[PDB]
């Protein structure tokens, strides 16, 4: 099979920057009768099937953007972001059609570098609706924050949690480079119950000391 | 041009999956449809193809043993059947029309996927509830509110807010599986906290799987 | 020298 190489794993440059994704074949994809290379260039966001945007290594699809453009031959490829754009954080694939099985590369995940941004903290007590279902969920919100790295910690009656939370983060934004993190605490309605002080705390580098968002049962 | 997939499943170890592929806006005979796969985390793996006119195929080598594809011209739909699953066929299954190139025209289009979980779990719609705005939900001029999506099985569930005509600072988070076996996740947004007596904002859940439709309002 | 059947819809002589 032609094994499809791709480095770097993960790319990190500014709003501009223009972004470079390198692709070797394990075999020679050129073709000298046709003067053509069978690769292909696709983007890929989160929820989203690829989106083609370069074959015969150079040719841009349609509509895409002309800061994307495809360059090298035989075996070793390129594909170049010229000013990155907010828009095109997203996995990069690159892949040959030149013989079967067809096969893809590994990805290359091409991120924004941008400012730093303290997270804006929403706490959610447990719906109406839930409680009477017998179970009982407190949602803790860290919004629109970078770097990505963060600490939620779940106090109940001013004691630390452990074991009874889990998390989420989303994606980069692909409007303002952010990342978002859901800290959901899940109780036994009678569990919850038995407390009256749910509080969630956050550390971010934006923030020089943990901040605690609370409310009474 | 536009392919559309069946639904979700889960399938018990051992079982078989069959997805189709719904093929509109072009002449379905023209053109071969291909099945590519993508576990969670790994890369897209190419399965084979299918001619949509003479029905002739090609099967990727790690899949002929157990997969089948076949087509509709009719109906317009193509086919992929696997069998003797096992959990590491756990995946997006994508038909698509790959690198069509042809003397005046260029084009590439997929399906939304079809996500096959293999497990021998229950299948559940989700549990839709408010994450209300309130005082604790404030950021200043800003309100967050949000849905609690919970307790489904398999993945995926789609949300969407005031059916599409709010996108703008939404926020769906990935599933977690609960200890339960059973996943969660929360889609939040944030909106202006001046105009919350006079904006309605309604959640709008899809799980295939188990037909859920769910439309929740969020009050304050 | 590529194989023209790994993916039909590919039209080499199309530059």
């Amino acid at each position: 099979d032609i094994v499809m190489t791709q480095s770097p794993d993960s790319l990190a440059v500014s709003l501009g920057e223009r972004a470079t994704i390198n692709c070797k074949s394990s075999q020679n994809i050129f073709f000298s009768s046709n003067n053509k290379n069978y690769l292909a260039w696709y983007q890929q966001i989160p929820g989203q099937p690829p989106k083609l945007l370069i074959y015969w290594a150079s040719t841009r699809e349609s509509g895409v953007p002309d800061r994307f453009s495809g360059s090298g031959s035989g075996t070793d490829f390129t594909l170049t972001i010229s000013s990155l754009q907010a828009e095109d954080v997203a996995v990069y694939y690159c892949h040959q059609y030149y013989s079967s099985p067809l096969t893809f590369g590994g990805g290359t995940k091409v991120e924004i570098q941008r400012t730093v941004a303290a997270p804006s903290v929403f706490i959610f007590p447990p719906s109406d609706e839930q409680l009477k279902s017998g179970t009982a969920s407190v949602v803790c919100l860290l919004n629109n924050f970078y770097p990505r790295e963060a600490k939620v910690q779940w106090k109940v009656d001013n004691a630390l949690q452990s074991g009874n939370s889990q998390e989420s983060v989303t994606e980069q934004d692909s409007k303002d480079s952010t990342y978002s993190l859901s800290s959901t605490l899940t109780l036994s309605k009678a569990d919850y119950e038995k407390h009256k002080v749910y509080a969630c705390e956050v550390t971010h580098q934006g923030l020089s000391s943990p901040v605690t968002k609370s409310f009474n049962r | 041009v536009q392919l559309v997939q069946s639904g979700a499943e889960v399938k018990k170890p051992g079982a078989s999956v069959k997805v189709s592929c719904k093929a509109s806006g072009y002449t379905f005979t023209r053109y071969a449809i291909h099945w590519v796969r993508q576990a969670p985390g790994q890369r897209l793996e190419w399965m084979g193809w299918i001619n949509a006119g003479n029905g002739n195929t090609r099967y990727s080598q790690k899949f002929q043993d157990r997969v089948t594809i076949t087509r509709d011209t009719s109906a317009s739909t193509a086919y992929m059947e696997l069998s003797s699953l096992r959990s590491e066929d756990t995946a997006v299954y994508y038909c698509a029309l790959l690198t069509v190139i042809t003397p005046d025209d260029a084009f590439d289009i997929w399906g939304q996927g079809t996500m096959v979980t293999v497990s021998s779990a229950s299948t559940k719609g989700p549990s839709v509830f408010p994450l209300a705005p309130s005082s604790k939900s404030t950021s200043g001029g800003t309100a967050a509110l949000g849905c609690l999506v919970k307790d489904y099985f398999p993945e995926p569930v789609t949300v969407s807010w005031n059916s599409g005509a709010l996108t703008s600072g939404v926020h769906t988070f990935p599933a977690v599986l609960q200890s339960s076996g059973l996943y969660s996740l929360s889609s939040v947004v944030t909106v202006p906290s001046s105009s919350l007596g006079t904006q309605t904002y309604i959640c709008n859940v899809n799980h295939k799987p188990s037909n859920t439709k769910v439309d929740k309002k969020v009050e304050p | 020298n590529p194989d023209p059947n790994a993916n039909p819809n590919v039209d080499p002589n199309a530059n």
